């Protein structure tokens, strides 16, 4: 349901940050959002999180493309462990 | 002709966010023509804040409403009203951050005046606080490193006032601006002690002018260009509108 | 800088535009919200909501501008002409004028953004032939900056009284009489010990 | 003389504010002269070695309280000027660049000396530290012109693909337009993507 | 004027003729020659910046502002004949705000009439050029020439302002 999200999804990276992102990345975040399936009401720090690594890496509008966001997922991902 | 005006009147004597948004337009265009920062009015933005964050939540309520009459002519012109006081508030904070990078050595040394009849807090709110102090350090640094490390002590100074030059500047309180005089904030004339009756028996609010050692008598409800040292108490006392 | 430098010390024409927006206005709902003794709601913040959930179908009433726009660019508002926009008005005011040199007329401080408002998204509300009204407002224009040059004639230290003086002049207007007397009074000051 | 070299800096420091000013758009800013201030830095240098041979001169005592005072007051008084220079262009860069950051990083590094970059990047990071927190219903970043428009239609200037919004998604196709509320679109437009 | 105003570090450029009134040594450099010593009487032309302080120290201060052709008599004679002809850019670039400072540094009551009365007989002229906006005339740009960096900055925020009221105002 990358839709339901997508009032957050654009309000936490196109008007959080003005970060355009595509709905195919709509639908990967979604897609993350099964990953941490519990409240997704803190996961807002986890898209701010990745939105923090593309803006220091991809800085690339549409964001949200599915694979770009993608990689993003996996270097977030990554960091979410090292920590 | 029994004068039973006042029997009728007494006969009939038996925070507006509407007017929070008035008082905001005003201060707002002060700070706009003002060449000092005016004090800001905490408790108008605190309001103002509150109202629109529960504002816009209610609005994406009815979003979802819509989403599960229907006219949508109201939730048009909400969006219209939240976007218009959001583009105002937003002006003042830009004017009144430029004006702030503006004077920051001004605002340093009257900080730093422990006799300052101000205190920094009480003239910028918090953020504005944080964001003069966090950008002077940053300009700081960034001149520091680029000159003043080759730059001996004696002229290293930032904040200097004893060269020819003073490297601390202030807003020019002689400076021209347009006003007008809104006369007396409520319908009491009488009541204010400045205003006061004049040729042809129109109020005016008499100020000398100490540089050309004049007087002046800016009747009410008209318009004037005067320095802004001269009005700073009356447009302080509201009873004039800086153009 | 958070402000460019065009806004530094002066307003555009989009904010003195904005600025007279707030004003209310005479409108005439082609629509009633009023519900009967016998459902979407404004409920407003900056300015009433009382009257907007009270609209009855042809009775006049007072809305801030902006909204009556935004119903206007609608067809279920229609836009009360001011009185003072009457070929009447704006002749005794030219009269006026005419009568007064040194003097401005008394037209509403904002008379001219309004105006100009009006005749781009109002044409159709306007009784009397639109073009009669537009030519009259531009004579007054004419009228208006001649007294104004007349006036600048005669910039000086001291002070200034414009008077009557639009709201839109005085915008146009603030730059160069503003930098003209701060200039003067420099030199004066500076001639002063 | 010693002021000649400041002189040239400061011109072109207002050759470069008349630029920016003069062209309506924004304009990256022009090289660092990093050659005239390493040059006046030298001038200083020389001054301050001038300085401290002439307090050696005045503990030899040679006519101190008159040739060392002069020599010592116009050695002053001509670093103070290279320093107003100095400080004059530096801040007239930073002014811009900060302009820059709040037109659209809110929203040419080469140019930019090394101080100057990380300053401007400080200075970002300072605007987001703003706009996040108190007073973020508001976007400070956002237009400065009044939203007098509720509706604007658009045609996409540039194809991008499909972007997301809060309960839709825009299809950018080249030669498509949109009759979409000017907020939702604003940023778009700012980037270029949205015509009218 | 302020500390960083380029306009003001510009005109404090400026330098003006002078003559000391001690013989200094080790300052020949002023002469260009730092290995001779500057003389008593020793007319020399410096810095603004320079010159200001110079005579306010010295009692005797050790130089003497001349004065300028650009104060000449000649230069009074032709503002108050004709304020509008008057190149003021050909004499100076800075006319103005250096005539303004030099005032503050001797208070000169009559420069201080004759700058007032040049400066709003061509502030006229500068406004009707402004207002008359192209719906460049040969007129407006010899105007323009003989406008100083001043009177150019004022003219060009005029313009603009009635600009922007055109547009908005004939345009949607």
């Amino acid at each position: 349901q990358p839709p339901l999200l997508r009032p957050l999804a654009y309000r936490v990276l196109s008007r959080k940050y003005g970060l355009s992102i595509k709905s195919d990345g709509l639908s990967a975040l979604a897609e993350f959002v099964g990953t941490n399936i519990g409240a997704n009401w803190r996961q807002g720090p986890a898209t701010i999180k990745f939105l923090e690594q593309f803006a220091a890496v991809w800085k690339q509008q549409e964001r949200g493309l599915f694979i770009d966001q993608s990689g993003v997922k996996e270097v977030i991902q990554e960091m979410k462990e090292r920590e | 002709d029994i004068n039973i005006d006042d029997i009728l009147a007494e006969l009939d004597k038996e925070v507006s966010p509407q007017q929070d948004f008035s008082d905001l337009m005003k201060s707002w265009k002060n700070e706009r023509c003002s060449p000092e920062l005016l004090p800001y009015p905490h408790q108008l933005m605190k309001r103002l804040l509150n109202r629109i964050s529960m504002q816009s939540q209610l609005i994406e309520n009815i979003s979802m409403g819509f989403l599960d009459n229907e006219s949508k002519l109201p939730l048009l012109c909400m969006e219209t009203e939240l976007e218009r006081l959001k583009f105002v508030i937003r002006s003042y904070i830009r004017c009144r951050l430029s004006k702030i990078d503006k004077f920051s050595l001004y605002l340093r040394q009257l900080n730093e005046d422990e006799n300052s009849l101000i205190s920094l807090t009480d003239l910028l709110s918090k953020d504005e606080i944080k964001y003069h102090d966090t950008h002077s350090l940053i300009w700081l640094k960034l001149v520091n490193d680029s000159i003043l490390k080759y730059m001996p002590e004696e002229l290293q100074a930032i904040n200097d006032t004893e060269g020819s030059v003073n490297m601390i500047d202030e807003p020019d309180w002689n400076k021209f601006v347009f006003i007008h005089v809104n006369g007396p904030p409520d319908g009491k004339w009488n009541e204010d002690p400045l205003l006061q009756e004049n040729e042809f028996g129109k109020p005016c609010y008499t100020v000398t002018i100490p540089d050309l050692k004049e007087e002046v008598e800016l009747t009410i409800g008209s318009i004037y260009v005067m320095r802004y040292e001269v009005i700073r108490d009356l447009l302080r006392d509201d009873k004039v509108a800086l153009i | 800088m958070s402000l460019p430098a065009h806004l530094q010390q002066t307003f555009s024409p989009e904010e003195i535009q904005f600025i007279v927006e707030n004003e209310p206005i005479k409108i005439f709902p082609r629509i009633t919200t009023r519900q009967k003794i016998r459902h979407t709601r404004w409920q407003l913040i900056t300015t009433d909501d009382k009257a907007l959930n009270n609209m009855v179908a042809m009775r006049s009433t007072e809305v801030v501008l902006w909204i009556a726009l935004l119903l206007k660019q609608q067809s279920k508002c229609s836009i009360v002409a001011p009185q003072w926009l009457t070929t009447k008005e704006l002749d005794r005011k030219i009269q006026y004028e005419k009568t007064h040199p040194d003097r401005f007329s008394e037209l509403p401080w904002n008379w001219l953004v309004l105006a100009r408002i009006l005749f781009n998204k109002a044409k159709d509300d306007f009784h009397d032939p639109i073009h009669e009204l537009r030519g009259k407002i531009q004579d007054l224009r004419e009228i208006r900056q001649i007294k104004v040059l007349k006036g600048l004639k005669y910039l000086n230290e001291s002070h200034l009284q414009l008077d009557n003086l639009s709201l839109l002049e005085i915008n146009e207007l603030r730059p160069f009489i503003t930098e003209i007397m701060d200039k003067l009074r420099e030199i004066h000051t500076a001639s002063l010990t | 003389m010693y002021g000649d070299l400041g002189n040239k800096l400061v011109l072109e420091a207002k050759r470069t504010k008349q630029l920016y000013a003069r062209s309506n758009q924004d304009v990256n800013l022009p090289m660092y002269h990093e050659d005239i201030i390493r040059n006046i830095l030298k001038e200083v240098s020389n001054l301050r070695k001038n300085t401290e041979y002439l307090k050696e001169q005045q503990q030899l005592g040679m006519l101190d309280d008159k040739v060392a005072k002069c020599q010592y007051f116009v050695t002053l008084l001509c670093m103070e000027r290279n320093k107003r220079c100095l400080l004059a262009y530096q801040r007239l860069r930073t002014d811009i660049l900060d302009s820059m950051a709040w037109n659209n990083n809110g929203l040419d590094t080469n140019n930019l000396s090394h101080q100057e970059q990380e300053y401007l990047k400080e200075y970002c990071d300072l605007i987001t530290d703003l706009k996040s927190g108190d007073l973020v219903d508001i976007d400070l970043s956002g237009s400065l012109v009044p939203p007098s428009d509720v509706f604007i239609d658009v045609r996409v200037l540039k194809d991008a693909g499909e972007i997301q919004t809060e309960y839709g998604v825009f299809n950018l196709i080249k030669d498509s337009q949109f009759f979409v509320r000017q907020s939702d679109v604003e940023r778009l437009i700012q980037q270029g993507y949205l015509q009218k | 004027m302020g500390y960083y105003d380029i306009d003001d570090v510009l005109a404090d450029g400026t330098e003006f003729p002078c003559k000391f009134q001690y013989d200094i040594p080790g300052l020949g450099y002023l002469e260009n020659n730092p290995g001779r010593p500057i003389t008593k009487n020793t007319k020399l032309s410096l810095p603004l910046w320079l010159a200001r302080i110079l005579a306010i120290v010295g009692p005797v201060p050790f130089v003497e502002l001349l004065p300028p052709d650009m104060f000449s008599t000649k230069v009074m004679n032709a503002i108050k004949t004709d304020p509008v002809a008057l190149d003021l850019h050909s004499i100076n670039s800075h006319f103005f705000s250096l005539a303004i400072k030099w005032i503050m540094l001797f208070s000169e009551k009559e420069l201080a009439n004759v700058v007032s009365e040049l400066l709003l007989q061509r502030a006229q002229e500068l406004n009707h050029h402004a207002s008359s906006l192209s719906i460049t005339n040969i007129a407006t740009s010899t105007f323009l020439l003989k406008l100083e960096e001043m009177e150019k900055e004022i003219y060009k925020k005029s313009h603009e302002s009635y600009k922007d009221t055109k547009r908005w105002m004939f345009k949607k």
